């Protein structure tokens, strides 16, 4: 959430068209979905990560 | 929750005075506490809000046999620090005994601020180890706060005195303070006077007046160590959240400091990290190893370069550590403030748990052991003898601090999974 | 890699003080170390950097029985040079013995700077031969550095004392210094008190205050000898790369100096080279020959003519040398700096390996031999006799320096391919 933010900020601050502002916001949002594990292909990895948080709350009890 | 700083003793009050002045200049605050006209920061934690924009810090300044507190009063910033919370020997026993008789009303001064604040996380002590009046009283107060606030935490910006070894009862005093601090302090950030003259070597023409001009050094370190709290960021938005990484085991809660541009008066993140790990930037004077390292960078740091720096540092391996703890070195970022000079606009600090500080503890334990065999300086005053006839609190402190030394070396061996 | 200058002894500290002041004025540095507002140079090597471009030199100032180091402290430039690395007899043995007891702390001063720098190439000693306190201590420190840093190199700007021959033990002291220097120094640049005094009588009427003014001459030579490093250029962008040509064989590592406009207070390269090869410019007092010559020119030098200048100077054959060495003279160029006067726009210097200096070594060996037969000044004090009861290190030095003399004359011979 910071490299992609810099990338967007450059591609907006240079751009002089709203049709490109739109398409830079789009790729920022899509790139955060992939750098996070929220994609439709990383579902197994996300489930494993949830299963490592399960043990944290277990330890809390 | 808001933090209250219990600055005590002459030296502790000097460094708390300078720290609050540093945060006055850094934040949008004038010497009378007024919001500055020229002025994005989280001032809630450190500065209480008055109605007419008097940002008065939650400083509790404790004076005993006052000399320098009168000088603190006759200052332009006296109106800045006005909670109106000042209430009137060189031995630890004398300080402890003097604290005991005033313990209720100073504790009411703590209670008032605790009530006045919306809420309370932490007590930050600008404590002086073997500080004559500062020590003893600080140990007693440290013992009182934990009992009265069992949930709450105490941090200690201990200025551990090393002056090449005048106070002749210094090892005894420091010994007792370390027992109280080891068992009754949630965190300690260790500072050293010889190391501070040694960190001052190359940076400013302060060779002879070092102790006078080490105040600025300590103030910069204290401000930078809290800057991530004082300025919002994605992570370490609370003192406890930061502290958890730095202290992995309760006994080993003493933290080494370091600052990349000692001459802060462009550098990439790769460069500042590699520089920081070198021992010159470090300010503290059998295998030995870190337990965990943390670093915060305040500046215009390029974001696709911090991860370059992290893995580049991994390849360099400038910091050697194989502890029991699994905590790896981590890159954190905070906001450089406006209105002040941004010279070397990138600029960083590190807080780490290092086993080397066990050596510094063992040096004062060596001095104490030698002095103890001689019994040259038992003090034998009537205060000292009456308060400790047995003189066995010295021995209890000796065994407790020896346990601490053995625990540090236990952290060094591969089997700290067993009892340390 | 950055160079650290180990200025020691009263005379050595005087010339290091003047050299660093000269590079303050030459570079964009003020007397407080601040980057000058009026201010393209490689200041990394010689001066430690802050991002505001404050530049403290990596000077190690060693004082013994301090008198002139207090005057060094009471100067405007005390803020300029602060690595805070000053740590407190006229005999070589007394200086050596005094150095031995404090060797660890001065060496920790060395270690701190070595750690502080990104990296370290060389130790440049402003050494004084037969300098009372300077000699002996410099020899001991020279012996320690090579062992501790075997890969690293040591240069010595030895001010060899010739004053027409007050100290009575000069040949003894100097003889010992040359043994240590011959086996434990990578490079030596030799200067002569009589030679510079004769130049002083030539250029000015100054006779009585020789030492004070000759400091300036020594400083000009020292700065000009490093200018090619201090400013970027095509070739000789590093000390070792420059040193290699100048010293062809390890034993013969003593270097001659010269400066075309001795009265530097337009001239073509042909003229400055021809002037340079003349002896009146040379600042040093059976067939004999150079081993190798090198010259560096800083000024408004037209580039097409420098080859033609070397060709002409070859026709002139002002410099006669048929050594075992195949090293031919080379015309090198450096950048004249701004902000200082450009009087004598083109100005040059030469460094050369010449067999004539064997004569100067043999003169002090002759004085030593006469004094040794007389035993008029054996010293044999409580310090001298106890440190050296056998007095056989003196003979070891005599045979080592005699090997050096024989090696010089063998280099003159056609058959230095064989052992010299």
């Amino acid at each position: 959430l910071e490299c992609s933010w810099d990338e967007l900020w450059n591609k907006v601050q240079q751009a002089q068209d709203l049709d490109h502002i739109i398409a830079a916001h789009e790729v920022f949002l899509d790139t955060i979905i992939s750098r996070c594990l929220l994609d439709s292909d990383s579902r197994a990895l996300l489930n494993q990560l949830r299963a490592v948080f399960d043990q944290i709350i277990e330890l809390q009890n | 929750r808001e933090i209250i700083t219990l600055q005590l003793g002459q030296c502790g009050n000097q460094i708390g005075f300078e720290f609050w002045k540093q945060l006055c200049a850094e934040h949008g605050i004038s010497p009378e506490g007024i919001v500055e006209e020229f002025a994005t920061d989280r001032k809630d934690v450190f500065f209480y809000q008055a109605d007419d924009e008097h940002y008065i810090p939650r400083a509790v300044l404790l004076d005993l046999e006052p000399r320098v507190i009168h000088s603190i009063l006759n200052s332009p910033y006296a109106k800045l620090y006005n909670p109106e919370n000042i209430y009137l020997g060189n031995n630890w026993a004398s300080g402890f005994s003097q604290g005991e008789k005033i313990h209720e009303d100073i504790f009411d001064i703590i209670d008032r601020e605790a009530d006045g604040s919306d809420s309370l996380e932490g007590f930050v002590l600008c404590h002086s180890i073997a500080g004559g009046t500062g020590s003893g009283l600080g140990s007693y107060l440290l013992e009182r706060l934990n009992d009265r606030y069992p949930k709450k935490l105490v941090q200690t910006y201990s200025v551990f005195p090393n002056q090449d070894e005048d106070v002749v009862v210094q090892p005894y005093n420091s010994l007792l303070t370390l027992k109280r601090l080891t068992q009754n302090a949630d965190c300690v950030v260790v500072l050293d006077n010889t190391a501070l003259n040694r960190i001052a070597t190359d940076r400013l023409h302060i060779q002879n007046p070092s102790f006078s001009q080490i105040n600025q050094l300590v103030s910069t370190i204290m401000s930078a160590s809290t800057t991530t709290l004082r300025y919002p960021g994605y992570m370490n938005n609370d003192l406890i959240g930061l502290i958890a990484s730095l202290i992995p085991t309760p006994r080993l809660h003493f933290l080494m400091t370091g600052y990349t541009p000692l001459t802060t008066d462009k550098t990439t993140v790769l460069d500042v990290m590699r520089r920081l790990l070198q021992p010159k930037n470090v300010m503290v004077s059998t295998n030995h190893c870190y337990i965990a390292i943390l670093n915060i960078i305040q500046g215009e740091v390029d974001p696709t370069q911090v991860h370059k720096s992290l893995q580049r540092i991994r390849e360099r391996k400038l910091a050697n550590f194989i502890p029991w703890g699994p905590a790896s070195i981590q890159v954190a970022l905070s906001r450089k403030s406006p209105y002040l000079p941004s010279a070397h606009r990138v600029s960083g600090l590190m807080m780490a748990n290092h086993t080397s500080i066990s050596s510094l503890f063992e040096r004062t334990c060596r001095q104490y052991d030698k002095l103890r065999k001689r019994e040259a300086f038992l003090e034998q005053f009537r205060k000292e003898d009456m308060f400790k006839d047995n003189f066995d609190e010295m021995d209890t402190s000796r065994e407790i601090v020896q346990q601490l030394i053995d625990e540090y070396h236990a952290a060094t061996r591969p089997d700290y999974i067993s009892w340390g």
